[PDB]
């Protein structure tokens, strides 16, 4: 079995049934199956969120450059009332999330379109609605799920590294890429900072301070500033 | 079992025998059967009264905003002549409302006891007593042709709805000092800046 | 056979190695009595966890101080924050009192009666206030991640590490108290100082600790 | 069962058919003052008396004082209302005092004799027609006839409910009176105003800020 | 240890400690509240 370590031994509760495992849980927290399903769900959740996020940020930096995706929160504009937008947002989200959670806590219990009785989703797996939720399927879930989880974990890493690269350079990830390409040698946190018993150094942040939006003036500190190297 | 919460856990006692029962009692306050009766009746009364109340609110407002004895705001209590002093008429009322109250209650405690005109013994209600649903003279248009249940369900539904309606009326009136139709027209002009938080934060 | 706190001598009677951190160290036989011993177990656990809290907050704040983040020195921090804010010292204190009193009383009467606190007399919760062991209230709340309910072996190892780091944190916070009591400075400052000159930055250089 | 303190042990005499069958028991007897049956019975009666009196008093304080915040019903402060009334009155305060002493004394003596013997004032012919309804209702502290006119003592369902609510609200009314007089000593202000102030700023309107309750601060 | 506990539960030492406790109580009382005459 392909393992996250060549030549090592998987733990107890890890075998390989669920895709995306290769015997990795050094803390062995996958003991309780309840929390384990909980965490499978949560990891799928985060992976999908982050995949969507990186995709959107990338394509947007592409087509509409010079718009700091990080500062889109600030510099967005729309004639619609922001309060109404966030209201619709909250309510929509409360609904969808309570649906998914009610189904998790009680499997196969909400599978119907409660409006159109004709419409009702077939039986499926928690974390795998499908049917209408997956109408067209080329290939096999055997590979689809493994690719899903792989790409999702990778995209989580992508998103967080984008955030770091912004906090350190303020540049969009593509800008930072072109920068790295320009100087392969000097474009490294290595070439940016280091720590020694004599003295320590860290790169300064580009996210300036409390952002002054339309009256609120959001306090904008840094992520764990003092321990960046 | 239509539930206020699909897949949830209904209480045992709630069994749909009353219209509008979606198994809703998160506080288990209807475990006593006598209490359940008391409160079925109270829901009915307060809800139906809220119905007729919000109707008496809306209708004359709608007529005033169109092309007529008065166009006064519904909460403008002490202000009208009505050719008679309020206190006297109020005493009249309390007596007569007490009259439903007493025979309503009598038939609730002892069913099938109040059917006749006590004056005109011939003039009498049938056996379809159903404490809370007399009918007969209370159903002169040949209704109750349907079973009872569609009308009962829509009844309890609209009654709860009207209770909420009146609550909104009084609350938003205390806050805005305005009339409900006007408030709704404002929300229609713009909903995007007419919200609770809009106005409580302007407050 | 287990490594004694003092190699060569045999351990005491009421000390065997059943609980984590047992190296046979009760030269004063305070745990001769089972009830008192178990009580002491719980007390040591509580105090060690508190010391862990103390060390963590201290070191974080001290880093925030030394690096230019404007974080006050801990022994000044309480005063400076109550001053920077419009808070009322007695109000803070009394609310904190309320809270610690209620929770600690629950713990106390659970030590008294081992399981009466999970009876569900509380709002609606049951066994979520049921102690797994003395000083080990492992439940859905005090162990939502459920480490105790898997691999009891690694769990015992974790208990070992817990008491270990706990005694370490106790001695650490005492050390910090001493560093300030001596130098009047930040412990991280004194740290960088000993870094500068271990040969000439120490208690022997303080001359206060050793009064010669 | 519902205990004043979970985990803790229940007082034996409190854990008895009579006591647990009296009302509102929670095992609350730290000092153990009702071990004697006669004693605890007396105390039950006493708690009843105090409950009802305190309910009445707090009503007479709040409701008039509440509606004096409303436009109508200009009434003074409760503690000064004594002076106000003796001013607006006609008979001397000592006089009306002695009168009401007579009045209360007679019926209190009645209650007394009945507690001594439940079938005491049912002594036929002692009064013209009293005895008939002047007998107890098998629960000392629960007379009948004129007592419970509307006949709410007949339905056993709501019986213990009325009882529990009675004892609850009565104890709470005691506490209300105590808080009122306490904040009258400390703040010196009317309780409604004290409430208004604590509403305006609980964070600074409290005995914590009075420097009265806790002067060492 | 239990021997020690018993030795402490012996009588004259208990009389001792109770008296010490009471006396320190009253001495501190007079310290913080000097010169009491009435009330
Ligand atoms: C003809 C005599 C008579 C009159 C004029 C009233 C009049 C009144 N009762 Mg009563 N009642 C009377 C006899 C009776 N009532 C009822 C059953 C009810 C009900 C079910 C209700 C009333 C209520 C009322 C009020 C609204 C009437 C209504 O049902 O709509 C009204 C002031 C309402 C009420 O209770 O409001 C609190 C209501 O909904 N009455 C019974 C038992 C069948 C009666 C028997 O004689
Ligand atoms: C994590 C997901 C996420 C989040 C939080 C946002 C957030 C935002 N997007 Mg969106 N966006 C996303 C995914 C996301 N986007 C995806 C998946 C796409 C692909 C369709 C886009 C493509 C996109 C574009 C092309 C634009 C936005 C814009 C914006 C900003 C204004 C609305 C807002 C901050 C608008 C913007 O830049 O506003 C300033 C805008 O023009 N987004
Ligand atoms: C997930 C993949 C990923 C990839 C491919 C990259 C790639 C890169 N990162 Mg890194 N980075 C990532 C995630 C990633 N990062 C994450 C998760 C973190 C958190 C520790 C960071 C935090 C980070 C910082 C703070 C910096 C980089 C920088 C860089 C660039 C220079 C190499 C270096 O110093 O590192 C390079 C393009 C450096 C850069 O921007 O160089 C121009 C730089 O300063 N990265
Ligand atoms: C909160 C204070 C406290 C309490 C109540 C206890 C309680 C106990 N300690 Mg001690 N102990 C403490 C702090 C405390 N310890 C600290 C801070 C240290 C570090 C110096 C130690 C180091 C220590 C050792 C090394 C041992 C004990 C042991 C014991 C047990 C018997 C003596 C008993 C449960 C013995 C034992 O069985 O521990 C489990 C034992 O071998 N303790
Ligand atoms: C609402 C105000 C606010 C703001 C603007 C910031 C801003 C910041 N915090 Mg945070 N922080 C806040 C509230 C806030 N914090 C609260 C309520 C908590 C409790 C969870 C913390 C706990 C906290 C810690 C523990 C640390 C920071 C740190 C920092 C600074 C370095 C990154 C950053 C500027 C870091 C720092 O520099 O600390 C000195 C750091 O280590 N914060
Ligand atoms: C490095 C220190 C350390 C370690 C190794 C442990 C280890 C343990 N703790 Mg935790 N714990 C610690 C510090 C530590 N604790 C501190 C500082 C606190 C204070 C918040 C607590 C308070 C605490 C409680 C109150 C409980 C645990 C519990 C546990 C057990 C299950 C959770 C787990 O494995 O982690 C395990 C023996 C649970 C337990 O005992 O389960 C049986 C439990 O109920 N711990
Ligand atoms: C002067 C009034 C008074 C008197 C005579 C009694 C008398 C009694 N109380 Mg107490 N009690 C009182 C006020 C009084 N209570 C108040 C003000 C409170 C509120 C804190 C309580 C709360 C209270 C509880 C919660 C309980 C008692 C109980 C009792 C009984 C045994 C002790 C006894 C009948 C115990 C009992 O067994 O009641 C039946 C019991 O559980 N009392
Ligand atoms: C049982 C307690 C109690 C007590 C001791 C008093 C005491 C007093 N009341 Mg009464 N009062 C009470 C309950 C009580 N009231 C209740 C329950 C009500 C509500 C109906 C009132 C309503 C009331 C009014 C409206 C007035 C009094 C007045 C008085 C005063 C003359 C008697 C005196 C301060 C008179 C007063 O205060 O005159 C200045 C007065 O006018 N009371
Ligand atoms: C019966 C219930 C009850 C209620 C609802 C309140 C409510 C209140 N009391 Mg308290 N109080 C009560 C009983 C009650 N009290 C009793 C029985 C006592 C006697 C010890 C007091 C004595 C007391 C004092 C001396 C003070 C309050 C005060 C207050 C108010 C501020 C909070 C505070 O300091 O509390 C405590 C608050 C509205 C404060 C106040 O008046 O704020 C306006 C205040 O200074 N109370």
């Amino acid at each position: 079995r392909p393992l996250w370590l060549p030549g090592s031994t998987p733990p107890a509760h890890l075998k390989g049934d669920l895709p995306g495992d290769f015997g990795f849980d050094p803390l062995g927290l996958g003991a309780n199956a309840e929390s384990l399903k909980w965490f499978k769900e949560s990891e799928l959740v985060h992976s999908r969120w982050a995949m969507a996020a990186v995709a959107g940020i990338l394509v947007q930096e592409i087509v509409r450059p010079d718009v700091f995706w990080y500062n889109a929160g600030k510099e967005v504009e729309s004639p619609l009332g922001p309060l109404g937008l966030l209201a619709v947002e909250f309510f929509l989200m409360h609904w969808v999330e309570v649906r998914r959670w009610q189904d998790l806590r009680k499997p196969g219990s909400v599978d119907q379109d409660p409006i159109f009785s004709q419409y009702k989703l077939p039986p499926h797996e928690v974390g795998y609605p499908g049917g209408v939720f997956a109408p067209f399927i080329p290939g096999d879930l055997a590979e689809l799920k493994v690719k899903e989880i792989k790409n999702g974990r990778l995209a989580m890493l992508a998103f967080v590294g984008f955030v770091m690269a912004a906090q350190v350079t303020g540049k969009g990830p593509i800008a930072a890429l072109q920068e790295h390409l320009a100087d392969p040698w000097g474009t490294t946190i290595f070439s940016k900072a280091a720590v020694v018993p004599g003295q320590a150094v860290a790169p300064p942040c580009k996210i300036p301070a409390s952002v002054s939006y339309k009256g609120i003036e959001i306090p904008t500190p840094c992520f764990l500033q003092g321990l960046w190297p | 079992l239509p539930s206020w919460m699909p897949g949830a856990d209904l209480p045992g006692y709630l069994n749909g025998t009353l219209p509008g029962d979606f198994g809703f009692d998160p506080l288990y306050l209807g475990q006593d059967p006598v209490k359940l009766k008391w409160y079925a009746q109270a829901e009915l009364m307060n809800a139906r009264f809220a119905m007729l109340a919000v109707a008496g609110i809306l209708v004359p407002e709608l007529l005033s905003n169109i092309g007529p004895g008065a166009g006064v705001a519904w909460y403008d209590a002490g202000k009208f002549e009505y050719f008679a002093p309020a206190s006297s008429l109020f005493g009249v009322q309390m007596l007569l409302f007490a009259w439903v109250e007493i025979r309503r209650y009598q038939d609730f405690v002892k069913p099938g006891s109040a059917n006749q005109d006590p004056i005109f013994t011939n003039n009498k209600l049938p056996d379809g007593n159903e404490p809370g649903y007399p009918g007969g003279i209370f159903d002169p248009f040949g209704w109750s042709k349907g079973d009872i249940k569609s009308l009962k369900l829509k009844e309890i539904k609209n009654g709860r709805l009207a209770m909420l309606a009146f609550a909104g009326f009084i609350g938003q009136a205390y806050t805005t000092g305005t009339t409900p139709l006007k408030n709704l027209s404002t929300h229609l002009a713009d909903p995007w800046s007419t919200t609770v938080w809009q106005n409580d934060l302007a407050r | 056979v287990r490594p004694v706190w003092f190699p060569g001598n045999p351990p005491p009677a009421h000390l065997d190695g059943s609980l984590a951190g047992d190296y046979g160290f009760d030269p004063l036989f305070l745990g001769q009595e089972p009830q008192t011993l178990k009580w002491y177990v719980q007390a040591e656990l509580v105090h060690g966890r508190f010391a862990m809290l103390g060390a963590a907050g201290i070191i974080l704040t001290s880093i925030g101080a030394k690096v230019g983040l404007g974080f006050p020195e801990w022994y000044d921090a309480g005063k400076v924050v109550v001053e920077k804010n419009n808070i009322d010292f007695p109000t803070l204190m009394v609310i904190q009192f309320y809270l610690m009193g209620w929770a600690e009383t629950k713990r106390w009467y659970d030590f008294k009666n081992p399981g009466s606190q999970a009876d569900g007399s509380f709002l609606g919760f049951t066994e979520e206030f049921k102690g797994l062991e003395n000083g080990y209230p492992g439940g859905r709340f005090f162990d939502p991640m459920g480490l105790s309910r898997g691999d009891a072996a690694k769990y015992q190892e974790y208990k070992q590490k817990e008491v270990k780091n706990g005694r370490l944190a106790m001695i650490a916070c005492l050390g910090f108290a001493a560093q300030y009591a001596a130098t009047g400075k930040g412990p991280l400052d004194n740290l960088a100082d000993h870094l500068a000159d271990p040969n000439h930055v120490n208690f022997a250089t303080n001359g206060v600790s050793i009064p010669i | 069962r519902q205990s004043w303190l979970p985990g803790s042990q229940i007082p034996a005499h409190l854990d008895t058919p009579a006591a647990q069958a009296l009302a509102g028991n929670f095992g609350f007897d730290p000092l153990g003052l009702g071990k004697d049956p006669v004693a605890l019975r007396w105390y039950q009666q006493a708690e009843l008396i105090h409950c009802r009196t305190a309910m009445a008093g707090v009503a007479g304080i709040l409701i008039p004082g509440l509606l004096t915040k409303a436009g109508a019903l200009n009434v003074p402060e409760w503690y000064d209302a004594g002076k106000v009334a003796i001013e607006n009155s006609f008979a001397p305060w000592g006089s009306l005092l002695a009168v009401q002493l007579f009045l209360c004394g007679f019926v209190e003596a009645k209650r007394w004799q009945d507690i001594r013997k439940p079938g005491s004032q049912g002594e036929p012919g002692s009064f013209l027609g009293f005895e008939a309804s002047l007998k107890g209702t098998s629960e000392l502290g629960y007379p009948g006839g004129p007592f419970d006119p509307l006949g709410l003592s007949k339905e056993a369902d709501k019986w213990a409910d009325w009882k529990l609510k009675e004892v609850k609200n009565g104890r709470l009314a005691m506490l209300a009176f105590l808080g009122f007089v306490a904040q009258k000593y400390a703040t010196g202000a009317g309780p409604v105003d004290n409430l208004a102030a604590h509403l305006k700023d609980p964070w600074h309107v409290n005995y914590a800020t009075n420097g009265v309750s806790l002067p060492f601060l | 240890m239990k021997d020690f506990t018993t030795y402490l539960s012996t009588a004259p030492v208990i009389a001792t400690i109770w008296f010490t406790f009471t006396a320190g109580l009253l001495i501190e009382i007079n310290r913080y509240f000097p010169d009491p005459l009435v009330f």
